């Protein structure tokens, strides 16, 4: 066979709530120097590298976890004296930030400017969902689900259900956040935020807030569910007319699958 | 050597019948020891029998003639056609196909290979001219065999079948036209996605199963021909929505 180049040294963004990207406080490279969050933007205190040793350092500093417990903040500093066991990290495709170590992963306790980051209790919420790439605006895109209808949005505090497929509206028009919520491409402060854990849960359109409930993994074979249980997001008995899109666990059935077709 | 296959007859065929349909051929060939974040990647001719290699597709167009195609178990290409016990090979075409491809047939030889590059020149023109759909297949489906088999008509069903299943974006493009009976051409980004199946093929293998970040990046393009940099397995299926990865390489954090 053969194995893979290990890659080298690549430098990205990293965005994760209400699409803001994770910044150095006050740009300092001085070891210590906290990191929250910061609205993204041309800035070498926002960009990072990832090399193979899974330390993400940004200035030249590996992002280390100042403590080790529940409630830790993270900061940089310098590589050679930070502890092992705290600059390493893994980014799952489930968009959470874990460390392999403490097994804690990157938090935003609110999505507020200069919110400082921390490290808490991993429990799959929209609050620990976190995209890196150089391209911090969200994706435009419709939901094809059953019947080729496409799944709406109408207001807030309401279920969503799917209607025909109509680019031209807005009301179908979805916009994929890094922090892996979906909020509607209009008013981008509204997220589909679930109605529980136990099948056969409605899902409404609600504010954001972190929510676990709002965390939306996009399974690659289709489906589309949330992170803290294996309920996916389909459509109550395979009809659509019941207008009301459900949480229920992985069947692969048709009124399961999805497909987000761009703008 | 008694190759399966899948078939899609045009005949009335509803949308979730070309789901169906693309499942099946998915599958055929899907069949494998060796996965990432879902996606599996294809076997290789290194341990490919030569009884698995190949896979049939009959497609049976609303005049009822069916014509049906070969494509590689390895790298989901069309390597040739048959159509009334008239078989088609590409210029190159590996002897090994044809030893056990619609064995029982008049051979025949096209004078070009097959691959965009070359298929867009044997035709004087260019896919993103060419369109797809109901109607476009049925008629490229004649012209296969009816006038034996040219550029053209090819370019239909190698972006409407074989391209159809590596990326489900297609899927719904072609979804949505075999639905509402209508017809396009391929866009900006339909285009891109399609020409860099080996490139963002390494990037998800080389990257690692749960691993989204990417060490290189995709060069894929908006509808408005702006650049598009995919870096990431969860911002790259969103788009394209890829179901199938050509082996590129191994994994290496074993
Ligand atoms: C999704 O919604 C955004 C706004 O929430 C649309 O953005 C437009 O372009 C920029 C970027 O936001 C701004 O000028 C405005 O917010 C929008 N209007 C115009 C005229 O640009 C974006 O176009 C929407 N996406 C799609 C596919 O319609
Ligand atoms: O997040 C805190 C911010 O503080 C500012 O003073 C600085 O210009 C930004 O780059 C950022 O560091
Ligand atoms: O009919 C009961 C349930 O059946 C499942 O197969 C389907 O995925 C759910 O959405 C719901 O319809």
């Amino acid at each position: 066979g053969e194995t893979c180049a290990i890659p080298a040294p690549f430098t990205r963004r990293i965005v994760g709530r209400d699409g803001l990207c994770v910044d150095v406080r006050n740009g300092y490279d001085t070891d210590g120097t906290p990191i929250q969050l910061w609205p993204c933007g041309t800035q070498r205190n926002q960009q990072w590298t990832f090399y193979n040793d899974k330390t993400i350092r940004s200035m030249g500093k590996c992002m280390t976890a100042n403590g080790l417990n529940s409630g830790s903040y993270i900061m940089i500093t310098d590589c050679s004296t930070a502890a092992e066991d705290a600059t390493k990290w893994e980014v799952l495709i489930d968009g959470s930030i874990i460390n392999p170590s403490s097994g804690l992963v990157m938090t935003a306790p609110s999505g507020a400017s200069r919110t400082t980051l921390l490290l808490e209790n991993n429990i799959h919420a929209a609050s620990q969902g976190w995209t890196v790439s150089n391209d911090v605006q969200p994706i435009a895109t419709l939901i094809v689900g059953y019947n080729e209808m496409c799944l709406q949005a109408n207001g807030e505090n309401n279920n969503v259900w799917m209607e025909d497929c109509d680019v031209t509206s807005v009301q179908q028009q979805w916009a994929l956040f890094d922090d892996r919520t979906i909020r509607v491409n209009n008013s981008r402060g509204l997220c589909v935020t679930s109605n529980g854990y136990v099948s056969k849960d409605l899902i409404v359109i609600r504010k954001c807030q972190g929510l676990a409930t709002q965390r939306w993994f996009f399974n690659s074979d289709g489906s589309v569910v949330n992170l803290k249980s294996t309920r996916v997001m389909d459509v109550k008995e395979s009809d659509v007319s019941l207008q009301e899109v459900i949480i229920f666990p992985a069947t692969g059935n048709p009124n399961q699958q999805w497909r987000t077709q761009v703008p | 050597i008694d190759y399966p296959s899948v078939s899609f007859n045009l005949a009335g065929a509803k949308s979730t019948t070309y789901r169906d349909f693309l499942k099946n051929l998915r599958d055929r060939v899907a069949t494998g020891t060796y996965e990432v974040n879902g996606l599996p990647v294809l076997r290789r001719e290194s341990e490919v029998q030569v009884k698995n290699r190949f896979v049939l597709v009959r497609l049976t167009n609303y005049n009822g003639d069916t014509v049906t195609s070969a494509v590689d178990v390895t790298n989901l290409y069309l390597v040739a056609f048959s159509a009334n016990g008239n078989s088609y090979f590409f210029k190159d075409a590996t002897e090994l196909q044809k030893s056990n491809l619609f064995l029982g047939t008049t051979q025949h030889t096209l004078s070009f290979t097959g691959n965009y590059d070359n298929l867009e020149t044997a035709a004087g023109t260019r896919r993103e001219s060419i369109e797809l759909g109901p109607n476009p297949l049925d008629g490229a489906i004649t012209s296969l065999w009816y006038d034996g088999g040219v550029a053209r008509s090819l370019l239909v069903l190698i972006q409407m079948v074989p391209e159809a299943a590596r990326f489900r974006y297609i899927e719904q493009e072609v979804r949505r036209s075999l639905q509402q009976l209508t017809s396009f051409t391929p866009n900006a980004l339909m285009l891109s996605m399609e020409n860099n199946w080996s490139s963002m093929s390494l990037e998800v293998q080389l990257s690692g199963d749960n691993v989204s970040p990417f060490s290189g990046t995709v060069q894929l393009q908006n509808y408005d021909h702006t650049p598009r940099l995919v870096d990431n397995f969860e911002e790259l299926y969103k788009i394209t929505g890829i179901a199938i990865l050509l082996f590129r390489c191994v994994a290496t954090k074993t």
